[PDB]
């Protein structure tokens, strides 16, 4: 994590990833890729859930 | 928000090429059809779905 999750219940903006440890490029889109396929199978799978988005 | 990928290994000037399939993809995407099964395609498009050659 990296600010406390709950801030407001009502917000919407991305839950934007950091990327560490000197990737080159190809690792971060491939991890851009990654991030977003695993927020959808949140929703997919267990879309009561939000801590991804949020967060 | 939709986000897309497209993989690596056209060379830069081919790029364009392969986009009238993009539209093809949103669409499907949006409307939900699954596009019809083994049928290629590729060609660039004018901004306003006139078609162009290519090599």
């Amino acid at each position: 994590l990296r600010r406390p999750q709950d801030k407001d219940a009502k917000g919407d903006k991305d839950g934007s990833l950091e990327v560490t440890g000197q990737l080159g490029e190809v690792m971060k889109e491939s991890a851009r890729i990654a991030y977003t396929f695993a927020r959808a199978f949140l929703m997919q799978h267990a879309p009561a859930n939000d801590y991804l988005v949020t967060s | 928000h939709i986000h897309l990928h497209v993989p690596e290994g056209a060379t830069p000037k081919d790029g364009p090429s392969a986009g009238c399939t993009i539209v093809t993809a949103l669409l499907s995407l949006a409307m939900g059809r699954p596009v019809r099964q083994n049928l290629a395609m590729t060609g660039e498009v004018s901004l306003t779905g006139k078609i162009l050659p290519v090599g």
